[PDB]
């Protein structure tokens, strides 16, 4: 499924070849999840099957919690150093 | 750029091929671009209720898969307790 | 601020014993010779001579013995053999 | 019992002061023990290998999963003892080992995620459980946030585990797109013959397996293990490995996989050779974990793997706990404390441990020889069962590589004992403070299991024959 | 045994080695430190493309050539192929002891690989788990994994050969008088 | 009893503080007990006699009285009784040979030595492949610790060699034992000659067993660990390693290999003869250029083991009897030579370099006489068990292959050369300038040496005295149609 697949692949490449900042890594994670959900929802429509949409809903909730925890981790990392380097990890 | 190009081609092609069921690899890739046809949308009259996607999701999430909802409640609990644990300094 | 517990009392490690008089008068030259001979494997290198010895004893000699031992297997029987009888079986 | 403990603990800890931490942990410790001894009898349900689907076919309970759950409970009991009980009562040890307010809750939630992974019968259950365990493990890695290394490790964990979680999700959704199903139960011999699922199922296997750090994606997890506080490292290098490996063993989705064969070989080679030049204790133990992961990876290539996997994972868990406990016990005898999160860093700091505590070094010797595989220690019988399994199924080259890796990793296992039995110049005469009775008893029980467990081998096989056949 | 087509199979190997070396060069270029441009990837490759290509040619060509010449398929062909591959890889040392060491030791490791079946996973049908095992029935031929209580003496004479104690007739029976 | 005897041990330790008198007493009782067993051993029967099973599921901590055998089996026939007698003769002497020279942490040292002895003794009782393998490996960590803590200057490298080489061979033996286990679903030695595997599978299983044999014997070309390990070991380690542990390999050939893989063994015998002839000749010649006394003595054992191998693989009754007799005689004489070089000379002078030693006869005539006697015993002078073993082994080897055994007859000369070259310099010439005069041999040292010499002389004059335990054995393993 084209749009989801392209979004996932390009987001993965952006994550991997990121040499600019850490926020790009966070964004690439979020958008890879978006691409996966798009592929899933198209298949859910083509099968007329609720299982795909149920999994997509769960994916959305988990992406929210993962975002919250990832940004908490980033803030805890910031607390000791006061800055994020372009290699900040 | 070299690695980006090789990875682009390989990952895109493989992500289109994982969907096929043909034994031959070239046919696997070819099926990806194989929707030259329109789907025929037809009517029937067996659904008398006004049930939409949201209603059906609620129906399966709260009855068939209630366990998944409760585990998700635990995950949200984690999304509260964890941030507080590492962003707040007690005492 | 991170230090081992003050409660610990460490003394020296003495294995004890009676120091005997030194019955051997060590020769440094002999000791150096013995050290060179004992740890020769640490300095070995593959040259023409050492390689030739390697080829004679680890390759050639085993091959000669093996040819002999597989050619002569079952060939001889000697017990009570008489005149005119063959001592070979093949 | 676990869910109840998590709810009660959140409430109780919320109403408790930071000085109550250890007390609270002690409470939960005894609670877990009680659950293990009063609820054990439920094993009877699985007589003759009866399998139960539960929760509208979301969960699967059998004798294999029941055993894994008991093992995880036992591990949690041992590890929580290390936070609830002080090794010594002096100021330095208060500084070295103090439990955080929320750590016990994070441990219990992570254990829940692991147990749900083990029992997962549907892919939505698997993904929710995997994310529960992953998020918990990130927070556990981060909760000691005064440490620079721990915070950096938590960030690295978050990002690599997120990429691998994405790979797992994509695998599951490709499986759904091919079969309109979310359960492996829909796979039959006819379906496997008819369709090519190999790429999908191996993608799922690799997504799971890179999360416990097999080669060639081993360095990031080894870095995280090195850079966490030691009492965190004991937990985070064991529980995920057990949960993921147990799920893959029970799922049997990679039988006779060429890709898994090659990665298992690479993992054995990398784990054995890459441990050789290590000078830090935790890096050495991490490479040991990598090699033992390769051993267990071999069992994903064959059916009827349950006995050899259960034996190996049990004895390995026991040995891992024992070696970390021994390293913790040796902290009292070292000259130089490197920092408050990792009081001991270098193998050379154990030099002459025999002159300070001889029986600690005897315990170390037993554990090291078990890792090497000397009979009649448990490690020998684990390796023997694995060899029986793989040679029954024709994996000859891999059996030779297994032998070679065992011999190679013996060198870095013997490094610990070697430095530990050398001489040191200033040795201990007396000390007024004794190490804790509770933790010493736990360590001794582990040592005794490693030493004398073989006595029960035939009895164990007899029971296994009636609960797993 | 019908022959391998050494030329075509070896050309295929050439292509695959070149591709794999190109990929390794790209990865090497991305993972390194210091300034790096798009043309330096082969400049700072370390000759990795040549490693891949030369190993591919040596192994596949030698394996096919030895198999065709002996008209057999077994581990010995892989021993020869590994010997040639080790020769290629040890040429990079530029030292005769190291060249010899690579030759013999890679040849031995690949002979060990070929002897086990020349595979990393298993041949499932031939394995003990998928094979007739245990004690054979009445007078059946013994197969690889099967066990008997007595083998036929004719089989022993054929396999071991006559001599040094192996005889077609037991001694006491043959030396009985009438 | 066990409770009471443990109390006895505990109180002795509390009051004396040195465990060694108790260990000497326990080992002497063990020897007496084995002699009592020999008294009640039936010789007109080729069946295992004093059987017991351990760790059965019905009685994990007791003896098995069950109708299903799933524990570890133990029992003895005449062959195993021979080696058990050798073991219980040797153990107290290995305790007594270190009576005075171990001073720091001596309780641990004696515990390690006695444990190694007991493990070997149990190894000779094992009646199945797994019990045999377990007791086979269990000595390695004990030896590692003993050599590492109580060895000479190079003892770290030595401990690592003694662990790693033996583990290396043992793991290929383990492959073979696993294959036997899964193919036959049985592992015991009582009926394993009743199972006839296909010739191909036999040929494969043989390789693993023989790699382990090659490292443990040792044979050329994987022998180079033994001189190092012998040279750096403390005296009890050397005595056990040369007198007992090397005999486990010969026993393994008889017990584990020949009854099960008979046809493959026939097929492989010429390769064995190649390896053994290489061992004999090359190690004998390599001994001529050694400068360490203990290394020279260690190299001697390898050549004698080669002769024993040639005997035991000869497919003749004389060859197998000669191999066993040679094993026993070597177990008498080699520990005596190690006692001389690493117990008497080394405790007086703390050095092993040959250049330092010359003309010991002047101040120590008794030690010189012992050296001469043990040297001529070691090179197979008749009326010594060494001569009987070597002569019968060479007879069997010559029958098995006339050319190979005929060439093997040069070992008489080669052994004479290296041994008498050492003793000539040790006894003759003027007293060395580098060493001061010390005491001649003590009463304890003379006692040990006298025991060993009398044993080798008794079996040298009348080797037939072993036959009542071995006459079934010399027929149990030959394969003739
Ligand atoms: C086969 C045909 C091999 C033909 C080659 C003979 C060979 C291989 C021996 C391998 C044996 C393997 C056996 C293992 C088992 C095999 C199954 C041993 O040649 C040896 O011959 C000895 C005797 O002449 C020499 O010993 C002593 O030497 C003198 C010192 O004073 C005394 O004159 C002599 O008295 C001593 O004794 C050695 O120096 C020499 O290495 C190599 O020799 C030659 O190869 C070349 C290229 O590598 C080597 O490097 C070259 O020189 C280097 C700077 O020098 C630089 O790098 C470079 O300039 C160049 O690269 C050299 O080594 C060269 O010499
Ligand atoms: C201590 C040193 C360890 C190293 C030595 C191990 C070497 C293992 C080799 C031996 C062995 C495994 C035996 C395992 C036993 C336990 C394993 C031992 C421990 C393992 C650590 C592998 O045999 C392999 O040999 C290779 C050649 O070298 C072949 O290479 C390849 O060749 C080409 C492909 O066609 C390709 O071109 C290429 O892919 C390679 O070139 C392989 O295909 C072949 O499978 C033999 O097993 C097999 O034997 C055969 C007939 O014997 C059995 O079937 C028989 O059928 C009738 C006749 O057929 C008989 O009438 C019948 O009676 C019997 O039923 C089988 O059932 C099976 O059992
Ligand atoms: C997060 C980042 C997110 C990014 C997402 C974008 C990625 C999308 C797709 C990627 C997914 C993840 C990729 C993972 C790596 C893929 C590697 C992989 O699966 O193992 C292979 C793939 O077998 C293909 O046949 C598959 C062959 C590969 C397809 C051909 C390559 C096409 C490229 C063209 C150039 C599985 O065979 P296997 O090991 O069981 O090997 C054998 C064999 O298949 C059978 O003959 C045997 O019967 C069987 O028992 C077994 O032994
Ligand atoms: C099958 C495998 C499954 C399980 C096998 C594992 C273990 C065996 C089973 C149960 C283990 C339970 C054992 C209870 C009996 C053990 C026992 O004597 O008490 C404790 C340890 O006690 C645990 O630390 C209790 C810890 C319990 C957790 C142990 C789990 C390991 C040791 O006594 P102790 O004389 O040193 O204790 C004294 C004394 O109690 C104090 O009053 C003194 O002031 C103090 O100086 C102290 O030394
Ligand atoms: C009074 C309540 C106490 C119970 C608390 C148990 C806690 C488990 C904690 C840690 C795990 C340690 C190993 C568990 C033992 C396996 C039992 C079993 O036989 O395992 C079998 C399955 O064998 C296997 O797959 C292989 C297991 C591999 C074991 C490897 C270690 C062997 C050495 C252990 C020596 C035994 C020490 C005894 C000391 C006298 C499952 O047996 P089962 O599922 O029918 O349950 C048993 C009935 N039960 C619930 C009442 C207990
Ligand atoms: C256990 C059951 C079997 C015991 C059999 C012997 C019982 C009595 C042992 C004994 O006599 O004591 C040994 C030794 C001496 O006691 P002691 O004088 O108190 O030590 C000096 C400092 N206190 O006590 C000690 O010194 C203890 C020092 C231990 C030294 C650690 C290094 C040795 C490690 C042994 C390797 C074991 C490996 C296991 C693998 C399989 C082995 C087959
Ligand atoms: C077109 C179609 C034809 C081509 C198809 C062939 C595909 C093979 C391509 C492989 C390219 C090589 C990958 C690579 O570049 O590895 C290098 C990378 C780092 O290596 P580098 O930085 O260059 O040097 C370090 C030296 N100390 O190292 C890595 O991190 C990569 C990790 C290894 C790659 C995974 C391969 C798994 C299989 C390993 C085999 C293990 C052996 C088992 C037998
Ligand atoms: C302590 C350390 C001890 C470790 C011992 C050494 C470990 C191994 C070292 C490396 C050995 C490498 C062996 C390479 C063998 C080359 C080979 O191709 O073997 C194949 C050969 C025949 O195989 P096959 O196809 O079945 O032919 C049947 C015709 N009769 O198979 C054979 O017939 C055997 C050929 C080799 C003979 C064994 C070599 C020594 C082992
Ligand atoms: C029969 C041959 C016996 C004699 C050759 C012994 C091998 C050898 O030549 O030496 C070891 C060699 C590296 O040492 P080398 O450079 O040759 O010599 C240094 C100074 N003479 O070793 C090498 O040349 C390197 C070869 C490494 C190949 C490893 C093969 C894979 C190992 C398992 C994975
Ligand atoms: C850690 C290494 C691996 C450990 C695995 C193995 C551990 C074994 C532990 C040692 C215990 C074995 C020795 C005790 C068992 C023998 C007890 C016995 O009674 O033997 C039974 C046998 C028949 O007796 P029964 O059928 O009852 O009839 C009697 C009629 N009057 O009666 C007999 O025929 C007598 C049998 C004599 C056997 C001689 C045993 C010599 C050695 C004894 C102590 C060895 C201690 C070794 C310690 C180091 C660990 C190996
Ligand atoms: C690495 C190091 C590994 C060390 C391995 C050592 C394992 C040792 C396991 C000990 C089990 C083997 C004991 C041999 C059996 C000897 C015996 O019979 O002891 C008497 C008693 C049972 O006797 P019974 O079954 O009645 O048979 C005799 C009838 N005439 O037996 C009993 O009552 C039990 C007494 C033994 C208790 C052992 C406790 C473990 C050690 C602490």
């Amino acid at each position: 499924m084209f749009i989801g697949t392209i979004i996932l692949v390009l987001s993965f490449l952006g994550f991997v070849f990121n040499r600019r900042n850490i926020i790009l890594a966070f964004i690439c994670l979020e958008t890879m999840l978006l691409g996966i959900n798009l592929i899933l929802l198209r298949n859910s429509v083509l099968f007329d099957d609720i299982s795909g949409s149920l999994f997509a809903i769960v994916i959305i909730i988990l992406a929210g919690v993962e975002s919250a925890i990832g940004l908490s981790l980033l803030v805890s990392y910031y607390r000791l150093r006061g800055v994020i380097n372009s290699y900040g990890i | 750029l070299p690695l980006v190009l090789i990875s682009l081609i390989v990952l895109t092609i493989s992500g289109l091929m994982i969907y096929s069921n043909d034994s031959i690899l070239i046919n696997k890739l070819l099926e990806a671009f194989g929707n030259d046809y329109n789907t025929i949308i037809t009517q029937d009259w067996f659904n008398i209720e006004n049930t939409t996607l949201l209603t059906t999701i609620g129906n399966v999430l709260l009855t068939n898969n209630a366990f998944i909802l409760l585990v998700l409640a635990i995950v949200l609990l984690l999304g509260i307790i964890g941030p507080i644990s590492i962003t707040m300094k007690h005492k | 601020e991170l230090k081992p517990s003050s409660a610990i009392q460490r003394g020296p490690l003495n294995k004890g014993g009676w120091d005997a008089p030194h019955a051997l008068h060590n020769d440094g030259a002999i000791d150096r010779y013995a050290h060179w001979r004992t740890f020769y494997q640490e300095r070995f290198k593959y040259t023409r001579a050492t390689g030739k010895s390697t080829l004679i004893f680890l390759v050639a000699f085993p091959a000669l013995i093996g040819y002999v031992a597989y050619q002569s297997e079952g060939l001889f029987e000697f017990a009570g053999k008489r005149r005119g009888e063959s001592v070979t079986t093949r | 019992m676990l869910i109840l403990a998590i709810i009660s603990l959140i409430t109780f800890v919320s109403m408790s002061k930071l000085s109550d931490n250890r007390a609270i942990i002690r409470l939960i410790n005894i609670y877990l023990i009680l659950v293990l001894v009063l609820d054990s009898f439920l094993y009877l349900l699985f007589l003759n290998n009866q399998t139960y689907t539960v929760m509208g076919e979301l969960l699967i309970f059998n004798s294999f999963t029941f055993y894994i759950d008991m093992l995880i409970y036992f591990i949690m009991i041992v590890i929580s003892s290390l936070y609830g009980y002080n090794l010594y009562n002096n100021n330095l040890y208060k500084t070295l080992f103090e439990p955080k307010k929320e750590l016990i809750i994070l441990f219990l939630i992570n254990i829940l995620g692991a147990l749900l992974i083990v029992h997962s019968n549907d892919f939505i259950t698997l993904f929710v459980a995997i994310e529960l365990q992953s998020y918990s493990i990130y927070l556990i890695t981060a909760i000691y946030n005064s440490s620079y290394k721990a915070s950096k490790a938590s960030m690295l964990y978050f990002f690599m585990g997120g990429i691998l979680s994405i790979l797992i999700a994509y695998s599951i959704n490709t499986y759904y797109s091919v079969l309109n199903s979310y359960t492996l139960h829909s796979l039959d011999s006819l379906i496997i013959n008819t369709l090519d699922l190999n790429l999908i199922l191996i993608a799922l296997s690799l997504g799971l397996l890179f999360k416990i750090g097999i080669a060639p994606l081993h360095k990031w997890l080894i870095s995280i293990y090195e850079n966490t506080p030691i009492l965190i490292t004991i937990y985070i290098s064991l529980i995920p490995k057990i949960s993921i490996l147990s799920y893959l063993v029970l799922s049997n989705i990679s039988i006779n996989s060429l890709v898994i064969s090659i990665l298992a070989i690479l993992t054995l080679l990398v784990g054995s050779v890459g441990g050789l030049l290590q000078i830090k204790i935790k890096r050495l133990l991490a490479f040991s974990g990598l090699t033992n992961a390769g051993y267990m990876m071999l069992l994903l290539l064959l059916n009827n793997n349950e006995f050899s996997y259960l034996y190996y994972i049990t004895q390995y868990s026991i040995s891992h706990l024992a070696i970390f406990m021994i390293i913790i016990f040796s902290i009292y005898y070292i000259n130089y404390i490197n920092n408050q999160y990792n009081p001991i860093i270098y193998v050379n700091q154990l030099k002459g441990l025999i002159h300070d505590n001889a029986y600690l070094v005897l315990s170390m010797a037993i554990v090291v020889f078990s890792f090497i595989g000397i009979p009649p220690l448990l490690g020998f019988f684990g390796k023997l069962n694995i060899l029986m399994s793989i040679l029954n199924n024709g994996y000859y080259f891999i059996s030779i590589v297994l032998i070679v890796a065992s011999l190679i990793s013996a060198l870095y296992y013997l490094y610990l004992l070697n430095v530990s039995i050398q001489d040191k110049n200033n040795i201990l005469i007396n000390s007024n403070e004794t190490v804790s009775s509770v933790l010493s008893y736990i360590l001794s029980s582990l040592i005794i299991l490693i030493t004398f467990g073989f006595i029960y081998n035939s009895l164990i096989i007899d029971i296994f024959n009636v609960y797993f056949n | 045994f019908h022959p391998y087509n050494t030329l075509g199979l070896a050309t295929q190997s050439a292509m695959v080695g070149l591709g794999a070396g190109v990929v390794a060069a790209a990865a090497r270029n991305s993972l390194a430190t210091g300034p790096r441009n798009i043309l330096t990837t082969f400049s700072k490759s370390g000759g990795v493309v040549t490693i891949f290509t030369g190993a591919s040619i040596a192994y596949v060509f030698t394996y096919c050539s030895a198999a065709n010449l002996r008209e057999r398929k077994d581990g010995w062909n892989h021993m020869w192929a590994g010997a040639a591959t080790g020769a290629v890889l040890g040429a990079r040392t530029k030292l005769v002891p190291a060249f010899i060491g690579w030759t013999v030791l890679c040849g031995a490791a690949c002979g060990l690989f070929g002897w086990t079946g020349a595979r990393f996973n298993a041949d499932r049908k031939a394995s003990l788990e998928q094979s007739p095992k245990g004690f054979v029935q009445e007078d059946a031929h013994q197969t690889f994994w099967e066990v008997v209580h007595r083998r036929p003496l004719s089989l022993t004479v054929e396999q071991l050969g006559e001599g040094r104690g192996i005889n077609a007739v037991p001694i006491a029976t043959a030396t009985e008088a009438p | 009893i066990l409770l009471s005897s443990l109390y006895l041990f505990n109180r002795i330790l509390a009051w004396q503080g040195n465990v060694k008198h108790f260990y000497l007493f326990a080992s002497n009782l063990l020897l007496l007990f084995i002699v009592v067993l020999y008294i009640n051993f039936n010789t007109f029967s080729n069946s295992f006699q004093f059987n017991f099973e351990l760790f059965n599921s019905l009685n994990p901590f007791g003896l098995s009285n069950s109708d299903i055998s799933n524990g570890l089996l133990f029992g003895i026939d005449g062959l195993s009784l021979t080696f058990i007698l050798l073991t219980v003769l040797l153990i107290p002497l290995t305790l007594l040979g270190n009576w005075y020279n171990i001073n720091f942490n001596s309780n641990l040292y004696y515990t390690l030595v006695l444990a190694i002895g007991l493990v070997i003794l149990l190894n000779f009782w094992a009646l199945d492949y797994i019990s045999f393998y377990i007791l086979f490996e269990a000595t390695l960590p004990l030896l590692f610790i003993l050599i590492h803590i109580y060895g000479s200057s190079d003892s770290e490298r030595a401990s690592f060699y003694v662990l790693m080489f033996t583990l290396s061979g043992s793991l290929f033996m383990l492959l073979s034992i696993v294959v036997i286990s899964i193919v036959l679903n049985t592992t015991n030695f009582i009926n394993h000659n009743l199972f006839v595997l296909s010739l191909d599978l036999q040929t494969i299983i043989w390789l693993g067993l023989f790699i382990a044999i090659m490292v443990k014997t040792p044979l050329f070309p994987i022998h180079v660990w033994l001189p190092v390990v012998h040279s750096e070991s403390p005296l009890a380690g050397s005595m056990i390693l040369a007198g007992l542990i090397l005999k486990l390999a010969l026993y393994a050939i008889l017990r584990l290999l020949l009854p099960l893989l008979c046809e493959a063994q026939i097929l492989y015998t010429p390769m064995i003869y190649i390896i053994s002839l290489l061992t004999i000749i090359l190690t004998s010649l390599a001994t001529l250029r050694q400068i360490d006394l203990k290394v020279i003595i260690a190299y001697s054992s390898i050549s004698h083991m080669g002769i024993a191998i040639l005997g035991v693989c000869s497919n003749t009754s004389l060859g197998i009897y000669g191999s066993i007799v040679l094993g026993v005689a070597h177990g008498f004489v080699s520990p005596a030579l190690f006692l001389i070089v690493g117990g008497i000379l080394y405790d007086r002078y703390h050095i092993r370099i040959v250049n330092y030693y010359k003309g010991l006869t002047t101040y120590m005539p008794q030690l010189a006489t012992y050296i001469i006697i043990l040297s001529f015993a070691n090179i197979g002078t008749p009326l010594t068990g060494n001569f009987t073993g070597e002569f019968l082994s060479l007879q069997g080897g010559f029958i098995r292959n006339p050319i190979i055994g005929g060439i093997s007859c040069i070992s008489v000369l080669l052994a004479a050369i290296y041994q008498l070259k050492l003793t000539n310099k040790l006894t003759g010439g003027i007293s060395s300038i580098y060493m001061h005069r010390t005491n001649d041999v003590t009463i304890r040292e003379k006692f040990i040496m006298n025991i060993l010499i009398i044993s080798t002389l008794i079996i040298g004059i009348c080797p037939q005295i072993m036959y009542n335990l071995l006459y079934w054995t010399v027929n149990n393993y030959i394969y003739i149609i």
